[PDB]
RNA sequence: AGCGGAGAGGUA
DNA sequence: GGGCTAATGACGGCGAATACCC
DNA sequence: GGGTATTCGCCGTGTACCTCTCCTAGCCC
């Protein structure tokens, strides 16, 4: 199976897995340390952040690739602010400084 | 609900900052991020659907469930923003807005966190100089404390309330404890705890006095209040971060946060309203006791009482551990643009391309379709474009044909170890479901064609398909990380036909002819006028490279090497092909075509390679059946005599002479003697068994049987796969150790009975059972040796110091392991012997071979003087690219992945061999009363030396050892000169550094050997010295001790055989015979295993193992403290060169384990990722640390770009 | 991507070379001789170097 | 109408 | 049937806490 | 006083995929 635009959780911005649902399948931790090990950084940045975890580029690198320009914009995930509004909950203060 | 114009709002956010700080939380900052707080649990109301005011899904309180949408309906345009009602009032804002802010809870009595009470370096214990039992007992309200500290039950309070007439307050609960935090002053009490630092000196004491000291010393540098510990306000999160997912028939699901938080605030409920009615204070005390229990299940379940048949995730839950958020949805998230299918072997295509699915290239390039069809103009929206790729006409695949030509995908095997499992290929449109790929390529992925996945990825950016092209593609990564081997070898279908084609026999058709070129070769060979394999003279022309310099000459070969060489390229030249073609030979071939010739002939030469083994693969047509496989004939006279002789044998141990344990030694023995004798017969009558004639005259020569082609060529089984198919198998284990004593005298061939196949049957699971513990232990192994070493990267081009170490072949008593050409090949030199910082090559280490050498100063990476990781020179040459390693490119997950990798595989008298002379280093001779040489010693070294220069092996000469010759003399094979009468656990305790079971006591200085002293208990070893006194220390009174009283102990030797803790031994010299020894017994069982392994690999993690320095005098930090390397020696020269003239002292290395040194970092974010997040969280709320946001794995989990690699010069123009 | 290492010494400096080439001929820009395949040829046929890159960026910045 | 967690089985 | 209403079949390694002979 | 000797408690145990069912429940009319 195949897909390119999906549906998205409620709790983190990430797409569904499995071939029912239009799941897309899960990059697994090492092969992150896979794509590091050869350097890499920008195909690292590009299928972390602007392909699934973004609420904003998920739609401005579709808009730039249907489009036809190319400008990125790079940003934290929404898993990072989910995740520091779990930490927040636990009365230890926590800022992005 | 739905939301149209929000979606275009672009450029919302930037998120530009530089570190991350931690800290605790005021219950002002609680209180003002919050925006109202919450009296009644009620999270959905039952009989319509709207939230429920003032509950646990309410909307004055955070916000409206539909977007731009209020409760009743007064304001339900996007015209009024920012305008609340009145009964119901919600801010009319975006939906975003549900999970950003919080509630709060307001609480009428006090309760303590759990996570700085119920963790084992308790900082309320520290604080208030208390054990846990007993402020376990005060704060669930079974003591009394007054206001000095100590326990107190009811009936002291009582008697003493009597006479104290109201004058002595007592409380019991959380007020007391909040109490005793607030009315303290740390800046008396640290000076306090500094008299009683300088007055006491007893060694725990001074441990908990240091870490108190610390603790205070922290706590104000942060600014932290004491009485934060405690808290009064409890936040809550927001309802948007948790869903209430319906089920079919309009349920809903249950939660388990959310009944945690009704039962907190019904429980509150209840204790404001027996507040507010004045209730007595039993009942007071069981319902305040019950809110600290709920809170402390709440905020970390399962660790006091397991609230529940199955216990409900926390706060705590669902951050660490398996299902946290840390290791599901920030280190590995679902991606799009991806895709599954099936492997299928497909010869047709080029090693730089692969097969895709014409639907799955439909589904993945499905935007680029879009764009194409919007340019060309067939389409005017993506509406209509849609629908007519969904209608499928002819002008899509056309579409689709065209906009992927040379843009490269991605390819990953979802079961990877090494970092080659993820490669880049420029996919073509095939048929099918399946994908197409190279055969060479599945050598490195390790991927069988038994039904097996991979998960592809399509690179969309501008950069990233450069990135995939540059440095990813399969025509760059030819040589393994592992060692310099290339990984395009020949598989079990190529090398058969290879060897198939390279070989001769005695007497063919078509010989004793002469052949003018290659090209007379193949017009002679199609037309069967000759044979395949025959004894011709041929002339070939060959260049001569220096520079190209042809010549022409002949040569003596056969057809099919003739045939053979019309491939390879011109740099080869015949003679390293004119060998049969064997594994080993083709990967030597394979080797040589890529050092001196270039890369992309060699990837072409591989390209043809393949094609001609088919090709002639084809073309033989080998098989295996019944009658290839052959029976020796002597096999049942040997099983008949063996027979007879076991009989004679358990004849005479059931007469009564021999005991049953040696009659089952000899009886096993006969066994084994036997099967080696059967195993002899069928190599003989296997190897030896085709024969052919020669001018008449019968010749021997080697068999051209189906089994016996498969086990000369290799990638196949080894002999004993031979042998369990010819002749007998021997003798099979037991699970619990033993050997059966029956064997199996029969073949795979002929017919088996139930006995040996339940024999076979224990040790045919036991290996399944062992290699699923393997890769579970490898796997664990793998991110334990990723996450130790993941901030080594190549940051300058030289760090200064020469230093260096030993490079030594080592030897063991028998034949080399690894030569002296193995092991300094791809480093850099440290001085002459060859001029210095230089790199070695292949043709410099043969230059050097030849000069006699020995030992040559190598700079390692253990010894470096560069910050936050080694330099370029250092490190040396790369293993995976043939260049001198780039600056950027990061070396430590490299090493941890070639380490990791092979982890699954992976479970009196001393005769010489060679003939040569003897030598004499670290040894003494005395002389003995008969006129011979006898030595005496502690621990001797006595090696051999060859013609060559290099010894050929070494051994060992104990006390009192009659060595037969001198140094010097001749002495050949087979001579005796000695005469004296007398894992992957294993891999893991190297890296974790444990206590062995038992460990070897070593000396403490260089002294001499004294006398023994009296025992109370415990043996005392007393040492004499020079200028001081006796170093004496206790021994164990089990084991069995060896001083010798009238002797002299040398710097560092041993007392008490065994193996020897690393941490003794990095306490006794330093740290190169740790880093020597830690290599050694790495390599050891390695090889022991089969698997060659590089050094530099174990010496990058054995540098960052020894990383935190302890100093043994307080100069300007503290004194049990301990830092790392680089900032005790930054702070060391600036006091040095500020300050004064040498202000600060002098630092100790010390060891820590893989975990140790995983936890204690510098940073908090990288070390709460994988192991203990509750304890590194605690600690960090504590200290108020600040991240500098510099690795391998904060940079991934922030979101930014790496500082490894491509992402370099970003971080040198942010900085 | 063979003949590129013998121009440069730093393959990670090609990369970022030919990524700030790839973002010239997205928007317009006449070649020397996919935009991939011919920003390597620029790179291997020796005419693409830092120095003409920063002229043709200070050029579309000035002509912006 | 999209989003959840458990239990069992199977391939690599 | 109904509608709101609230177990004992894991195993190894490491750090603190009494505590017992000296 | 004091310096270890058991002893209790905390920490953890590979990756990815495919299919199926079953969930908050209960109680006196
Ligand atoms: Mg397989
Ligand atoms: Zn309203
Ligand atoms: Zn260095």
């Amino acid at each position: 199976h195949a897909r390119s635009t999906g549906p998205y959780s409620l709790v983190t911005q990430q797409p569904l897995g499995g071939k029912a649902q239009f799941g897309g399948q899960r990059f697994g931790e090492m092969e992150v340390w896979a794509l590091e090990a050869y350097g890499a950084a920008y195909t690292l940045q590009e299928m972390l952040t602007v392909k699934s975890d973004d609420v904003q580029g998920r739609n401005q690198m579709y808009k730039n690739i249907v489009d036809g320009e190319h400008e990125m914009v790079a940003g934290m995930p929404e898993s990072f602010n989910v995740l520091v509004k779990e930490i927040r909950s636990l009365a230890i203060h926590m800022e992005l400084e | 609900m739905k939301d149209l114009l929000n979606l275009f709002n672009q450029q919302r956010q930037t998120l530009d900052f530089d570190a991350i700080k931690i800290a605790l939380a005021s219950p002002d900052l609680i209180r003002s991020w919050s925006y109202g707080e919450v009296k009644k649990p009620e999270t959905i109301n039952y009989r319509t659907f709207k939230p429920e005011r003032d509950g646990l899904f309410c909307a004055a309180i955070f916000g409206p469930i539909k977007d731009y949408e209020c409760l009743c309906g007064k304001y339900k345009r996007m015209k009024h923003r920012g305008v609340v009602c009145e009964k119901c009032g919600t801010e009319v804002t975006l939906a975003k807005v549900r999970r950003e802010r919080m509630g709060h809870i307001d609480l009428a009595s006090p309760v303590a966190h759990i996570w700085f009470l119920k963790s084992l370096p308790s900082r309320i214990g520290l604080m208030l100089d208390m054990t846990l039992r007993d402020i376990e007992r005060v704060l669930y309200f079974e003591a009394y404390v007054v206001t000095r500290r100590q326990l107190l039950t009811e009936e002291q309070y009582l008697t003493a309330r009597q006479e104290y007439n109201d004058d002595f307050d007592a409380a019991m609960g959380a007020e007391a404890v909040y109490e005793l935090l607030r009315t303290i002053d740390l800046q008396s009490e640290m000076t306090r705890l500094r008299e009683e630092i300088a007055s006491t000196g007893s060694e725990t004491k001074l441990k908990r006095l240091t870490k108190r000291i610390k603790l205070i010393e922290a706590f104000l540098e942060s600014g932290n209040r004491p009485e934060w510990m405690v808290m009064t306000v409890l936040p809550v999160l927001p309802p948007d971060l948790r869903p209430l997912v319906p089920l079919d028939g309009g349920r809903f699901a249950t939660s388990d946060l959310n009944d945690l938080y009704r039962r907190v605030i019904n429980r509150n409920n209840r204790l404001r309203r027996l507040l507010e009615l004045n209730a007595p204070d039993i009942i007071v005390r069981n319902e305040k006791r019950m809110l600290q229990e709920s809170v402390d299940a709440l905020l970390d379940n399962g660790r006091r009482g397991r609230a529940i048949k199955r216990p409900l995730k926390s706060l705590a839950d669902m951050i660490k551990g398996k299902q946290g958020r840390f290791r599901q949805n920030l280190l590995g998230k679902r991606v799009d643009y991806s895709g599954r299918s099936v492997i299928t072997v497909g010869p047709y295509l080029k090693l730089h391309q692969c097969g895709l699915p014409k639907k799955m290239a439909l589904e993945l390039f499905k935007p680029f379709v879009f764009a194409k069809l919007q340019r060309r103009g067939l389409a005017t929206t993506i509406k209509a474009a849609k629908k007519l790729v969904e209608r499928e006409e002819a002008e899509v695949w056309d579409i689709l044909e065209e906009v992927i030509r040379e843009h490269p995908v991605l390819l990953n095997r979802a079961p990877t170890l090494h970092r080659l499992g993820i490669q880049a290929f420029e996919p073509v449109l095939i048929e099918g479901k399946a994908i197409q790929l190279h055969p060479l390529v599945c050598t490195a992925f390790n991927a069988d064609f038994d039904g097996d996945q991979m998960a592809v990825h399509v690179p969309l950016s501008l950069e990233a398909q450069l990135e995939a092209r540059a440095l990813m593609m399969s025509t760059n990564n030819i040589l393994s990380p592992a060692n310099g081997e290339p990984i395009i070898v020949p598989s079990q279908d190529v090398v058969l036909g290879l060897y198939y084609m390279s070989r001769a026999l005695e007497n063919k058709k078509g010989e004793g002819m002469v052949f003018a070129n290659t090209s007379e070769v193949k017009r002679a060979y199609d037309n069967r006028v000759v044979e395949l394999h025959a004894k011709v003279k041929v002339r070939i022309t060959q260049v001569d490279v220096d520079k190209r310099t042809s010549g022409t000459s002949i040569v003596d070969t056969t057809v099919g090497r003739a045939l053979l060489s019309e491939i390879l390229p011109e740099g080869l030249p015949f003679q390293l092909a004119n060998t049969e073609m064997t594994k080993k030979n083709i990967s030597r071939l394979i080797n040589s075509s890529y050092r001196l010739l270039g890369l992309k002939d060699t990837v072409v030469f591989a390209d043809k390679l393949m094609y001609t083994g088919y090709a002639y693969a084809t073309r033989a047509g080998v098989s295996i059946g019944i009658d290839d496989m052959l029976i020796p004939d002597e096999k049942k006279g040997i099983l008949t005599e063996a027979e007879a002789e076991v009989l004679e044998i358990q004849e005479q141990y059931q007469s009564g002479l021999v005991t049953a344990g040696e009659r089952y030694n000899k009886v096993v023995d006969i066994w084994s003697r036997t099967s080696e004798r059967i195993a002899k017969a069928m190599m003989d009558t296997i190897g030896t068994e085709k024969v052919e004639n020669a001018k008449g005259e019968t010749i021997d020569q080697k068999s051209m049987n189906s089994l016996y082609i498969m086990a000369d060529s290799g990638a196949r089984g080894s002999q004993a796969q031979i042998r369990q198919l010819a002749g007998m198998r021997g003798l099979m284990a037991r699970p619990d150790g033993s050997i059966i004593e029956t064997p199996i005298k029969a073949n795979f061939r002929e017919g088996l009975n139930v006995q040996e196949y339940f024999n076979s049957t224990h040790g045919a699971r036991k290996g399944l059972a062992d290699t699923a513990l393997k890769t579970a232990n490898s796997g664990y192994l793998t991110r334990r040796l990723v996450d130790v070493a993941q901030d080594v990267v190549i940051t300058e081009i030289d760090c200064g110091t020469t230093e260096g170490l030993i490079m030594t072949p080592i030897v063991e008593g028998g034949d080399v392991v690894e030569p002296l050409k193995e092991r300094v090949l791809g480093r850099v030199v440290a001085e002459d012997v060859v001029t210095r910082n230089t790199l070695l090559d292949e043709a410099w280490v043969a230059k050097l071979e030849d000069a006699s050498v020995q030992s040559v100063k190598v700079r390692s990476t253990i010894s470096c003087e560069s910050s936050f990781g080694v330099c370029a020179r250092c490190y040396g040459r790369d293993l995976a690219r043939g260049h001198q390693v780039n600056i950027g490119e990061a070396v430590g997950v490299i090493a941890a992945q070639s380490i990791g990798e092979p982890g699954t595989q992976l479970t009196d008298n001393i005769t010489v061999k060679t003939t040569g002379s003897v030598k004499f280093n670290n040894l003494k001779s005395v002389a003995h009363a008969s006129g011979s040489l006898v030595a005496v010693s502690r621990s001797g070294e006595l090696s051999v030396l060859d013609g060559h220069g290099r010894e050929r092996e070494r051994y060992k000469l104990p006390y009192g050892a009659t060595i037969t010759a001198k140094d010097g003399d001749a002495v050949k094979a087979g001579q005796s000169v000695a005469n004296w009468d007398p894992g992957l656990p294993r891999v893991a305790d190297l890296f974790e550094a444990r206590k062995p079971k038992d460990p070897a006591i070593l000396a403490e200085r260089s002294g001499i050997i004294s006398f023994g002293k009296d025992t109370k208990g415990k043996q005392r070893l007393i040492i004499k010295d020079t200028d001081g006194s006796e170093h004496e220390e206790l021994i164990p009174k089990y084991r069995q001790i060896i001083v010798f009283e009238g002797e002299h102990v040398t710097k560092g030797e041993t007392v008490v055989d065994g193996e020897p803790s690393p941490q003794d031994i990095l306490r006794l010299l330093g740290v190169e015979p740790l880093a020597a020894y830690l290599v050694k017994e790495i390599q050891d069982v390695y090889r022991l295993q089969g698997v060659k392994i590089n050094d530099k690999h174990i010496e990058v993690i054995t540098r960052q193992m020894l990383r935190k320095v302890e100093i043994v005098d307080q100069g300007n930090s503290k004194f049990l403290n301990g830092e790392q390397v680089e900032r005790q020696r930054v702070i060391e020269e600036n006091a040095r060169l500020v300050k004064r003239n040498e202000l600060p002292a002098k630092y100790d290395p010390v060891l820590l384990g893989i975990t140790k040194a995983s936890l204690a970092t510098e940073s908090f974010i990288s070390a709460a990722s994988f192991q203990e997040t509750t304890r590194v969280l605690t600690e960090a709320a504590v200290r108020g640390t600040r991240d500098n946001l510099r690795g391998l794995k904060e940079n991934v989990i922030v979101g930014r770009l790496i500082p490894a690699g491509t992402g370099l010069a970003y971080h040198a123009g942010r900085r | 991507v063979e003949d590129c290492l013998e121009v440069v010494n730093n393959r990670f400096e090609l990369v970022m070379m030919a990524s700030k080439r790839a973002r010239q001929l997205a928007n317009g820009v006449q070649p020397l001789i996919k935009p991939t395949v011919m920003a390597l040829r620029e790179i291997a046929a020796r005419r693409i170097d830092n120095a003409l890159i920063d002229e043709v960026e200070k050029a579309e910045r000035e002509r912006a």
